[PDB]
């Protein structure tokens, strides 16, 4: 009310609405999946047009060969914090010769969003982020939000209507995780826990975008014709 | 007052918002792609009958394979131009090539919300980019003052936006030829303008694999114009 | 670069520029015009360093032109002088100082005189009847201490100037392919074509 | 009025509003304890599990600086990296021009002053975290409490969060019962009973236990968490005394 | 005084064919008249079928193929996984080179 | 962070009025009474010393302030203000002057400095004005002796005799009929110590008074000999003993 | 942040003026009156001290007059420590020129300078306007004498004669009605004093709240003479025009 | 009223925010007490943890700046740490710069200094304390010199400050009108302690054990703070009399 | 640095600093633009509630900005000097660089894209000034007449006026210029520019200034006789 003006001031019950209202633009977002067994993740992303003459906006990008993520709310902001993605990914291979942790992945995008919200001037990110990764601890799934909050999960979903494919998943959970060794069905779970947020509105060959990471697989994205498999 | 990278309590940028008034408040713009082309078209809307209207400059080349039209506050986009032109020309001298025409509009679209207490505001401009690379073929792009760009089969910005659209989504299909198309922006136009379109209020302009950017002459433009009348009045 | 000379007298300054360029064992040019026109009654010419000289000379160039535009007026040949000095007093200490010295040939307008100026790429500045840079003076300094009255016409300039010219083209090692002669005075700058 | 709009600002009783706007973030947040022992010192947290989905084990709360000073915290988890990132750097800079590892008092004084300066400015916002920290040095065992206005002490036990009032209830029983001393591993064992203790203030979500130490006998001096065989051990301890 | 360059001795070789090209490479490395290994690859594998060697100071060497490799990455990156052509590469080589004018990459660069 | 305060804190308002600097003026209205006198032959500045605690040692705190060996300051207003801008005072009389002239400034130019400082305060990004007025009394070869009197505004005046702070307005006018241009110095003294005790309530004695001279040079308190030239300061400041022994014959 | 307390000095209101200089103006109109008259022969500088004190010592006093070289002097109305700072300026600004050119500056470029730095004051960096307007008397080779005036907005105009200060519109009148162009100096001295007596705000016009001063070729050939007049010469001019 | 949010004058030529500045000062509820012997000066304060919890040995308003340099705070501990690392950083310098310990009216006026900025600028805000500084200097001899918010400071004869400091001071006062001196005619440092505790208990009207009282005693060449066996064996000794 | 974004956007998608810089160009005195077949005129109003000026030592209200353009204005006119001086600095250092005048229109690119800078720029306001820009390019004889405004926008203009009243003024030229048919003299083109201040000004005495600017840097400024005389006949013409 009086205390929304900017990031840097508290509420009196201790609450940031600056970061708060950027967490409200994640929700307007459409509605992206993400879930892993001990072999691959998975990534699923419901996309959304302008209309029926324009593209349907990317929601997945790529950070290096074993990373990537996808993406809900702000793109233009999605795009800053995975080229810094890119760029710590790179710093770690060419200085240490070393793939980056997706858990040091998610400490440093913690670190980046939080300063945005202590500062004058500035303002918080406003996209929420799903990464997926396979390194030297095996397939690995993390929920960013631009609070500076990071999570790592088995199964999670961003976006709006997001709560179907977070319950489904909580329900499958048992199942999903042991889809060791079989991308195509870690995928087909995948896409039925998107149907779970779904209105009026179903999976076109032009609409869906799934990526994929694990342990004999480089992260790689499927759109088009493509996915038209998992319809 | 309040800061100018504020998020309003529905998750939006008031900056970035009220620049997309200013833009609706703009000329009209309209961009049809086809296989055998893409056509840019705008209108000119001169304020005064004294005003030389070939100096108005709203249909711009950022380089042989890449156009461009705006709408809005349109002495912002001179700026956007000019790093579209250095970002491809740049590209050029880096890589002995064209640069790709969705990654043009990237580099535009990253200038966008470098605003904040970087310049002091968002840019009051939209842009149409309407281009040929030898991986995508023809393409048009909607490039926004929030950061975001669309990929458009057909597309309108300006005053008369959302009913040049609707009218777009009836008339467009994937066998138009350039003609069809050169036509179809001509009969949108006059649909939405105040003024009665002729060749000195409304200018053509299309970009082709062989040819490149093209901005038409207004004798090129009236003759569309008179095909344009004498085929509605042929049924 | 090479030769320039200056002689001012009773009503003008006439200035004499050699028109060779040359670079290792090559003329390159026998027509270049080392000088610029500052102002529309200040003219002046310039030898040194390849590149500091065409450059130094055009920035001069440019300033007293904006100075004229933002004023509506043309500076005095002294107030030229004076500011072509001091740029060349700052070069010196520098991180690369310009390598350029020049002559300014110019009539006061408001004091009816002709005036020329000597001036080094130390920006040592000197008012005087006649003017040289480089090896040129060590011939025609000594030759116009014997010739030069402080009464002569434009005309007898022009013959006590050939004397020098002739005097150069038989002593001097380097073939300079003539000069450029440009006259200062009361009506502007005019370019003498025959010489 | 309006004082309580700006950072920095003295309120007409000598208050910084804010500040105590920040405290009300940390009140929010879920339990976490110091106890400190013989040679060392315990820490202890509570981690809501807000969901089946969240890998057990692998959601680390509590942080290490250097080798021998362990950090926990409750209220906005960002900023409480933040500070630890801060204290990162502030103890690797003492190590480097003085060669010894930095004690932990020194260290308590850079971690106040730096979030003593964001007090200072209305530019920036008060840290919403207050910070349980503390090690063993050359002169023993250190425990600290810090919190948003910059202020901290030094700690027999020390307890924020929503469970706060509860574990400093409990942590004042063991400082009566035992004026000679808590060893090491039980000083665990009691961390584990508190936090169970201090979860039933937020009882709707259950929640899984995060233990870490640092004991001159027990781990050598360096910061460690407990798991394994020592963690369950202490859960099942726990367990027997809420029933 | 610290002198930054050394000389890693080897020799390099590419020939084009019609539909095929080669880039060899012997593996020695050496610092004055001492063997310092047999066998030290300087031919690289730079991705988009690219191979690539710069032979001569082999910091200088290792550390360019290191900042075209990371080149290739980014273009992939920034132009939707666009295959880099051999032309494209070589101008991009160029400004990597020149980018170092006035304290020179000291290698002989084949692609 | 970073003082993103770069912005004039002091505006004019539609009035015309510049408000930090009225109310500056008004901080010196409330600030204790000091006053100068002009004699043929010297300079008197005085000010009572209000101590704020019986406990406190008022000797430690100096109201009336030596900047050169020539010219001594008093004020009306904020202590600490004042404090700073001795500092200042002192260091520029060396910066701009001394450190390239090899002597020190004439009175009028050390003030036209210190007034600089405080009209710099009066329109900088994010600082207020100084709340004190200045009175800056003191000697020269070319100039004789002067005193002048700096505002907030960095406004100052030549005076041959006045009062700035709590009773100026009365203190002024009993300076007006005690004036003329053929006082001698011990007269001015005279007339400083009477204009005083109407503005002071509780003790008047050498302890709760302060006061300074620019008079003849003092070569006793220059601490050394061997240069003809250097002479001595003009500045001095009476003692506690000197007043008491004028207080008598009043 | 601090955007709380940021007054927006440089703005615009929606008629299209600048806030703060139109509140510059104002306070201006309340500054002691003074008056530029030019000559033929020469020019006149006279301006009314601000309600003075008996004991204000007046002879080695300077509030309205000042000397910029020695071809050119400023009559000030409005914060005087304002004005000081842009008298220097100008001071430091017509020796660069001296130094650059070796010869003194055209009267028109170190107003326009002068009136340059007021004008960036309005629309850049967030700080108030100078308080101050000038009334700039000189004398150069190419225009002989000038009078000219600058104000918080930055704008300068010249004239035959011009007021600043308190009284402006009454002053200005009054000017209008008795100056002519073939007026000689000793003309101007009185038509300026007479026009701050019946502009006053005090009782009488008296000779210790008056700055006087007189810019003539009147020293000894083709050469300029700045006469900045004592308080006792004051005092005598008064009683040659009969004003006391 | 935005004129009393930052430290800029209102109408009355008043700082509000250094006002409320002097009101934060009283915040934790503890006065302290300074006075002079002939060979030392003597700080007592109040100590007061309440908290079971609390390791009573860190809990401390008295800092020792130099070896010769005292400082006891009033206000928050927060403010107060910031205060005692500014005046440790200033009197190192000086030692450095000028090859000789930093007296403590150099350093109370530094310190004064500084705080007079904060109330001039305005990104700044003062600190909420008022700093009390002792030593027995090697020209001055025996000193007290404090500073508050306001950037103001003096040399005291014995000074007191907190919540019942008027109590405190017209005690001291009455004490200074019936002696005729500047200072406590005692040779021992153990005495002036003695009597520092004696009036503050007859000032306050409350009893003193060992653990609710902190005291300091600089004497030539070092400052030092007591044990709380050592408050005890001078609490013993004034009792027994 | 002094950051603050003066210009902003507004809900309704309005930046009403350069809106009210817009009204402060309103309030300056006309000027007006006409371009005959070989020649363009600048005609500017001067107001007369100020006698006693010196109109020798007075700052023109057209300026040179080099030997062949010029440079006419309507709004603050401290803020006019800023853009003349940085338009005669632009003039020269393209004459360095290229080795050509600068042409009309380039000029003018330039001075918008001034004034556009400072309607997205940090700490600063929008210029309260629009201008008229006329002249030749080099080696051309066509006459070339632009407009600039606060926001940064500009074209070209067969005549032009800005300025308070300049409503009624180009109402005037609307109805008076024809586009078949420039003002094919230079008496022709002075007139027509005489008579459209006329609907506004007052007395055609010391108010009107005209500059003619011809091809080949061909620019002179007339002298209140030889304006007087276009007043005088003016008037006898209307008495009809
Ligand atoms: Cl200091």
């Amino acid at each position: 009310n009086n205390y929304d003006g900017d990031t840097v001031t508290f509420s009196p019950t201790g609450r940031l609405f600056q970061v708060e209202y950027a967490l409200e633009a994640i929700k307007q977002g459409s509605v992206t999946v993400g879930l892993r067994s001990n072999t691959h993740a998975v990534l699923v992303a419901l996309k959304r047009n302008a209309d029926e003459l324009s593209s349907y906006q990317k929601k997945i990008i790529k950070c290096d060969e074993h990373m990537g993520l996808s993406l809900a709310g702000l793109a233009p902001d999605a795009r800053v914090l995975s080229n810094y993605l890119r760029q710590q990914c790179n710093y770690s291979s060419l200085v240490f010769n070393r793939k980056l942790a997706v858990e040091r992945a998610g400490h440093l995008l913690c670190d980046k969003a939080q300063k945005n919200t202590q500062s004058y001037g500035g303002r918080p990110y406003g996209v929420g982020l799903l990464i997926i990764g396979y390194d030297k601890s095996g397939a690995h799934l993390l929920e960013f939000q631009p609070s500076g909050n990071v999570t790592e999960l088995y199964g999670t979903a961003i976006g709006a209507r997001s709560q179907g494919a977070k319950t489904y998943l909580e329900r499958t959970l048992d199942t999903f995780i042991k889809i060791d060794g079989n991308p195509d069905e870690l995928i087909k779970a995948g896409v039925e826990a998107i149907s779970q947020s779904l209105r009026d509105e179903s999976l076109t060959v032009d609409n869906l975008s799934i990526a994929i990471v694990g342990k004999d697989t480089p992260f790689t994205i499927y759109d088009g014709e493509a996915v038209a498999k998992y319809i | 007052d309040r800061g100018v990278s504020t998020f309003s309590p529905e998750g939006r940028l008031f900056q970035v918002e009220y620049s997309l008034e200013a833009i609706k408040l703009g000329s009209t713009a309209i961009g049809i792609a086809t296989k055998e082309g893409v056509v840019l078209g705008v209108e000119k809307r001169a304020t005064s009958p004294l005003l030389e209207s070939d100096s108005i400059e709203k249909i711009v080349e950022i380089d042989r394979h890449i156009g461009c039209a705006m709408s809005g506050l349109t002495a912002d986009a001179r700026s956007m131009i000019e790093h579209a032109r250095t970002a491809a020309v740049t590209h050029n001298l880096y890589y002995d090539e064209d640069i790709n025409v969705e990654s043009l509009t990237q580099s535009v679209c990253d200038l966008a919300l470098r605003f904040g207490e970087l310049m002091s505001r968002p840019f009051g401009v939209a842009l149409l980019i309407a281009g040929h690379d030898a991986d995508d073929g023809y393409q048009l792009f909607h490039a926004e003052p929030s950061g975001t760009f669309y990929r458009y089969n057909a597309k309108a910005i300006g005053s008369g936006s959302e009913g040049a659209q609707a009218e777009l989504l009836n008339e467009w299909h994937s066998s138009l030829t350039l003609k069809e198309a050169e036509l179809l922006v001509l009969k949108i136009l006059k649909q939405v303008m105040e003024e009665k379109l002729d060749e000195n209020n409304a200018q053509l302009s299309c970009i082709t694999k062989q040819d490149g950017f093209k901005i038409y002459d207004n004798e090129k433009t009236a003759e569309l114009i008179k095909e344009l009348k004498e085929k509605e009045a042929a049924e | 670069m090479d030769i320039i000379l200056g002689i001012r007298v009773q009503d003008s300054v006439i200035l004499a520029s050699s028109k060779a360029v040359t670079r290792g064992i090559s003329v390159l040019k026998d027509s270049d015009d080392k000088t610029r026109q500052l102002s529309p009654h200040t003219l002046m010419s310039f030898a040194g360093e390849a590149g500091d000289t065409v450059q130094f000379a055009e920035y001069i160039q440019a300033n007293i032109q904006l100075y004229s535009i933002r004023e509506d007026y043309e500076l005095s040949p002294q107030a030229v002088s004076s500011f072509v000095r001091q740029e060349l007093a700052k070069s010196i200490r520098s991180r690369r100082p310009y390598q350029v010295n020049v002559l300014i040939g110019g009539y006061d307008k408001k004091k009816n005189k002709p005036e020329l100026y000597q001036i080094d790429y130390l920006g040592t500045k000197v008012e005087l009847p006649y003017g040289a840079h480089g090896y040129s003076g060590f011939y025609t300094f000594s030759l116009l201490d014997h010739h030069y009255r402080p009464d002569m016409t434009t005309e007898e300039g022009l013959d006590l100037l050939k004397l020098c010219v002739q005097e150069l083209e038989k002593r001097m090692p380097m073939d300079f392919k003539g000069v450029i002669v440009k006259i200062v005075d009361k009506d502007g700058i005019r370019q003498v074509d025959d010489f | 009025t309006g004082y309580d709009l700006s950072n920095s600002v003295f309120s007409p009783d000598g208050r910084n509003f804010q500040v105590e706007y920040a405290v009300k973030a940390v009140e929010n947040g879920t339990t976490s304890i110091g106890i400190k022992c013989n040679d060392g010192v315990v820490f202890a947290v509570e981690k809501l599990i807000t969901s089946k989905l969240l890998v057990p084990q692998k959601n680390v709360k509590i942080q290490v600086v250097d080798r021998h000073i362990g950090c926990v915290y409750s209220g906005l988890i960002p900023d409480g990296r933040h500070l630890v990132n801060r204290g990162r750097e502030e103890a690797a800079s003492f190590k480097k021009l003085y060669k010894t590892p930095i004690p932990i008092p020194a260290f308590a004084d850079r971690l106040g002053q730096y979030v003593q300066a964001h007090t200072l400015y209305n530019s920036v916002r008060p840290f919403g975290v207050s910070t349980i920290f503390g090690g063993v040095d050359k002169n023993g065992a250190h425990l600290y409490m810090l919190e948003p206005s910059g202020s901290y002490w030094g700690y027999k036990g020390a307890a924020t969060g929503k469970g706060r009032q509860s574990a400093k209830a409990e942590l004042e029983k063991l400082v009566d019962h035992h004026p000679e001393g808590l060893s090491a591993r039980e000083a665990v064992k009691q961390a584990a009973k508190i936090i169970y203790l201090a979860h039933e203030d937020n009882k709707e979500k259950d929640f899984e236990l995060e233990i870490s130490w640092c004991s001159l006998s027990e781990t050598n001096g360096l910061h460690k968490f407990v798991k394994g065989d020592l963690l369950q051990e202490a859960i099942d301890f726990a367990q027997k005394e809420i029933n | 005084q610290f002198n930054p360059y050394g000389d890693n001795g080897g020799t390099i070789l590419g020939i084009a064919g019609e539909d095929f090209a080669v880039l060899a490479g012997d593996t020695r490395n050496i610092t004055d008249y001492s063997i310092n290994s047999r066998y030290e690859p300087k031919v690289f594998d730079c991705g988009d079928n690219i191979v690539m060697s710069a032979n001569g100071f082999a910091a200088d060497g290792d550390a360019l193929v290191k900042r075209f490799k990371n080149s290739v990455k980014w273009y992939h990156f920034d132009h939707n996984d666009k295959k880099l052509s051999i032309n494209s590469a070589a101008r991009n080589i160029q400004h990597l080179l020149y980018g170092k004018r006035f304290f020179p990459y000291y290698v002989h660069t084949i692609i | 962070m970073t003082d993103r305060y770069s912005f004039s804190l002091t505006t004019f308002s539609p009035s015309g009025k510049l408000g930090q600097i009225d109310y500056a003026l008004t901080a010196v209205k409330q600030g204790v009474t000091s006053l100068g006198i002009k004699a043929t032959n010297g300079v008197v500045i005085a000010t009572e010393k209000k101590s704020s605690s019986p406990l406190a040692m008022s000797e430690t705190l100096s109201k009336v302030s030596l900047l050169t060996p020539d010219i001594g300051a008093v004020y009306s207003g904020m202590g600490p203000d004042y404090r700073v801008l001795v500092d200042k005072s002192r260091k520029v009389a060396h910066t701009s002057y001394k450190r390239i002239y090899g002597e020190y400034p004439p009175t009028k130019l050390l003030v036209s400095e210190v007034a600089k400082i405080m009209q710099e305060a009066t329109q900088s990004g994010g600082v207020r004005p100084f709340g004190v007025s200045l009175l800056i009394a003191g000697h020269d070869e070319f100039n004789g002796f002067s005193l002048y009197q700096v505002d907030p505004s960095g406004s100052y005046f030549p005076w041959k005799a006045t009062a700035i702070g709590k009773g100026s307005v009365a203190a002024k006018t009993f300076l007006e009929k005690r004036w003329n241009d053929e006082l001698e110095l011990e007269d001015a003294i005279h007339i400083a110590l009477l204009t005083l005790k109407e503005s002071v309530e509780g003790e008047f004695n050498g302890d709760t008074i302060e006061l300074a001279i620019i008079g003849d040079e003092n070569p006793d308190l220059l601490g050394y000999t061997g240069i003809p030239t250097d002479k001595g300061p003009r500045f001095r400041k009476l003692t506690s003993q000197e007043i008491n022994d004028r207080l008598e014959a009043l | 942040g601090s955007r709380r307390y940021d007054s927006r000095t440089t703005i615009f209101s929606p008629e299209g003026r600048l806030y703060q200089v139109e509140y510059a103006l104002e306070s201006i109109s309340h500054a002691g009156t003074a008056i530029g008259i030019m000559a033929s022969d020469g020019i006149v500088l006279a301006a009314e001290r601000k309600v003075t004190s008996t004991l204000l010592e007046q002879d080695t006093s300077t509030e309205k007059l000042y000397k910029l070289n020695d071809k050119i002097a400023v009559a000030v109305a409005g914060l005087t420590a304002d004005a000081e700072i842009l008298i220097n300026t100008a001071r430091i600004h017509a020796q660069n020129y001296l130094k650059t050119y070796n010869e003194d500056i055209p009267v028109e470029i170190l107003v326009r300078r002068l009136s340059d730095i007021k004008q960036g004051y309005t629309q850049h960096g967030g700080l108030r306007p100078f308080g101050v307007s000038f009334i700039y008397a000189g004398y150069d080779d190419r225009y002989g004498y000038q009078l000219y005036t600058s104000n918080p907005s930055g704008n300068y105009t010249g004239w035959k004669a011009i007021s600043v200060g308190a009284n402006t519109s009454a002053a200005q009148t009054l000017l209008q009605m008795d100056y002519k162009d073939d007026m000689k100096v000793d003309d101007a001295i009185e038509l300026a004093l007479k026009t701050l007596s019946k502009t006053t705000d005090s009782s009488a016009l008296t000779y210790d709240r008056l700055e006087f001063a007189t810019i003539r070729k009147g020293a000894n050939d083709g050469e300029v003479y700045q006469k900045i007049f004592k308080p006792q010469e004051i005092k005598d001019i008064l009683v040659k025009t009969g004003i006391t | 009223g935005y004129d009393r949010h930052i430290t800029i004058f209102s109408p009355e030529g008043r700082l509000y925010q250094v006002e409320y500045a002097f009101k934060a000062t009283n915040q934790t509820n503890i006065n302290s007490l300074a006075v002079r012997g002939k060979d030392c000066t003597v700080v007592i304060s109040q100590k007061k943890v309440p908290d079971k919890l609390l390791d009573p040995t860190t809990v401390s308003y008295i800092f020792c700046i130099s070896r010769t340099i005292g400082m006891v705070v009033n206000g928050p501990i927060p403010d107060a740490r910031n205060a005692a690392l500014r005046a440790k950083a200033e009197a190192a310098e000086f030692r450095y710069k000028y090859g000789y310990d930093m007296p403590c009216d150099v350093l109370a006026k530094r310190m004064a200094n500084l705080s007079q900025i904060y109330t001039q600028r305005a990104y700044m805000r003062p600190l909420g304390v008022i700093l009390t500084f002792v030593s027995v200097d090697e020209e001055l001899g025996p000193s007290i010199y404090k500073t508050d918010p306001a950037g103001y400071y003096v040399g005291y004869k014995a000074t007191a400050t907190g919540p019942k400091q008027q109590e405190i001071t017209t005690n001291l006062e009455n004490h200074f009108k019936k002696s005729k001196i500047d200072h406590i005619n005692e040779e021992s440092w153990e005495k002036v302690v003695e009597f520092a505790i004696t009036h503050m208990i007859d000032a306050l009207g409350t009893e003193f054990s060992k653990n609710d009282l902190e005291v300091g005693v600089a004497t030539k060449d070092k400052f030092f703070t007591l044990s709380a066996e050592n408050i005890e064996e001078r609490l013993v000794a004034i009792a027994e009399q | 640095g002094y950051d603050r974004a003066l210009s902003i956007f507004s809900p309704d998608g309005h930046i009403f600093q350069v809106e009210y810089a817009l009204e402060a160009v309103k309030r300056g005195t006309c000027a007006v633009g006409v371009k005959g077949k070989n020649c363009v005129v600048l005609g500017c109003e001067r107001r007369s509630t100020l006698k006693l000026q010196d109109t020798r030592i007075t700052p023109s209200k057209v300026s040179k900005i080099d030997s062949h353009v010029v440079l006419s204005f309507s709004g603050l006119n401290a803020d006019s000097r800023i853009l003349i001086e940085k338009a005669r600095v632009e003039a020269q250092s393209h004459r360095l660089t290229l080795e050509d005048p600068v042409t009309v229109e380039y000029l003018t690119r330039y001075v918008a894209g001034v004034q556009q800078r400072y309607t997205q720029s940090g700490g600063v306001r929008p210029f309260g000034v629009s201008t008229l820009i006329a002249g030749f390019d080099p080696r051309d004889d066509e006459p070339k007449l632009y407009q600039t405004e606060p926001s940064g926008i500009y074209s070209s203009w067969s005549a032009q006026t800005i300025g308070r009243n300049s409503k009624t003024v180009r109402e005037f030229l609307e109805k008076n210029y024809d586009r078949k048919e420039p003002p094919a003299t230079v008496e022709e083109c002075v007139k027509l520019t005489v008579r459209s201040l006329l609907e506004v000004v007052q007395t055609g005495a010391k108010n009107i200034e005209i500059t003619v600017v011809k091809p080949d840097s061909d620019i002179v400024a007339l002298s209140s006789e030889e304006i007087n005389q276009y007043v005088t006949q003016i008037e006898q013409e209307k008495q009809e």
